[PDB]
């Protein structure tokens, strides 16, 4: 008539369901961060359907695949021929991509920079994903490690 | 340490409206990326398609098909030889007759 093995299983179920639910909220957050910066850094202007195609694939770290694409359309729309966008955009795009270095001089050659800022960016959402993950992991295990124990105690009294 | 680049135009620097021109950046051996600059902050092109023009130097080539009088004016070269950029070449002035 003892509650031993039950609690051990209720906490085990508490952690795993905890971690699982955290990881899914972490991943969906990371994705919104990437999404958000992809527009902050004006990459919408380099490729417009950039957000929906990173959206429609989950796995935020799959933004790095778009780097050669970004390189191609930067040179296309901000090249020495004049470019497609305005000079004020291009200036900003170039600073955000880490190629042209705010105060004027060159930064790094457009081939190293683009992947560098994208990897910086996913590493930036990794930190923000591993945070929301840890958080809802504790927050869901508590509320279910509580709901269970509240239901095991009522099982025992009778 | 590393020599400043040279810029030139082909066929020349004086090119009729609508015609074609080809900027030729060159610097030493072992250049990874060339950058052709027009207003170095906003508008520029980077190429990895570097060719060798001599035992001593290498060159990349950038080309505009139909030259607008917009396209007139200044241009310069830079090359990136890891881990650092070169100083900036001397100005080339492209002239386009109305």
């Amino acid at each position: 008539v003892w509650k031993a093995a039950a609690i051990k299983a209720a906490t085990e179920y508490a952690l795993t369901e905890g971690a699982a639910k955290g990881l899914a909220a972490g991943n969906a957050h990371g994705m919104n961060i990437v999404i958000y910066h992809l527009k902050e850094l004006l990459i919408d202007k380099l490729v417009p359907n950039i957000c929906k195609t990173v959206s429609s694939t989950g796995d935020y770290t799959r933004v790095i695949n778009f780097s050669k694409l970004i390189i191609q359309k930067r040179g296309a729309m901000c090249g020495a021929d004049g470019g497609t966008l305005s000079k004020d955009m291009c200036t900003q795009i170039n600073i955000n991509l880490g190629t042209v270095l705010r105060n004027g001089k060159a930064n790094l050659p457009d081939k190293e920079a683009v992947p560098k800022v994208l990897n910086r960016l996913v590493s930036q959402a990794d930190k923000a994903a591993n945070e929301v993950a840890k958080d809802t992991s504790q927050s869901v295990a508590v509320k279910i490690t509580e709901q269970q124990t509240a239901a095991i105690n009522a099982t025992y009294t009778s | 340490d590393l020599p400043r680049p040279s810029i030139s135009a082909e066929p020349g620097t004086v090119i009729p409206l609508g015609s074609h021109v080809t900027f030729v950046c060159r610097g030493p051996v072992g250049v990874q990326t060339f950058r052709l600059e027009r207003e170095s902050r906003s508008t520029y092109n980077d190429t990895e398609d570097v060719s060798q023009a001599s035992p001593s130097e290498s060159e990349a080539r950038f080309r505009i098909d139909s030259v607008s009088e917009g396209n007139a004016g200044p241009y310069r070269c830079i090359y990136y030889k890891p881990p650092k950029w070169s100083e900036q070449s001397d100005y080339l002035e492209l002239l386009v007759k109305e």
